[PDB]
């Protein structure tokens, strides 16, 4: 999808 | 007092592009604003100068701030490795919003993103703490080097940064 994470970028 | 203003001089493959200035909402999120301000001046001995925007997705956002690993897995705050979500008073209302990247509740470090569109699905999960004051055209230019999967076609770096006011 459209997330803004640090490490495991998700859908 | 007045909200502090910080600037980033952006470069593409070593070629200067331009300057983007941001207003930090210290009056609403003082601890988060201070972290970003101090990382921009490099006053604690480390910071944003010389780091890159490692993930840019056109129409969504530009992500950067990983000054240790340079790939999304690193960076740290001025309060230690991570700090709490200060508050969620402000929302991701449109282009120019400055917000914190995280790995879940209370995991703020140094990584942040600049929105290029309204991203309401992030409201209540990511702490909004500033906005682009001038140079939105440089941010738009930055998007041109991004892709659907986030990889950039050129190296986008923060050549210089500091506090204006």
């Amino acid at each position: 999808x459209l997330l803004v994470t640090a490490g495991l970028v998700l859908a | 007092m007045v909200n502090p203003t910080v600037f980033f001089d952006i470069a593409v493959d070593g070629e200067p592009l331009g300057r983007v200035s941001f207003e930090l909402f210290a009056d609403k999120v003082p601890k988060t604003a201070e972290n970003f301000r101090a990382l921009s001046t490099g006053e604690k001995g480390f910071g944003y100068k010389g780091s890159c925007f490692h993930r840019i997705i056109p129409g969504f956002m530009c992500q950067g701030g990983d000054f240790t690993r340079h790939n999304g897995t690193g960076g740290k705050s001025i309060y230690g490795e991570k700090f709490e979500d200060e508050n969620f008073i402000l929302k991701h209302t449109g282009p120019g919003i400055l917000s914190m990247a995280n790995a879940g509740p209370n995991t703020n470090g140094s990584q942040f993103f600049i929105c290029t569109a309204k991203t309401e699905w992030l409201d209540g999960k990511h702490v909004v703490f500033g906005k682009v004051k001038e140079g939105m055209n440089i941010v738009e230019a930055m998007e041109r080097f991004g892709s659907r999967n986030g990889k950039t076609s050129k190296k986008i770096t923060i050549a210089d940064c500091g506090q204006l006011e």
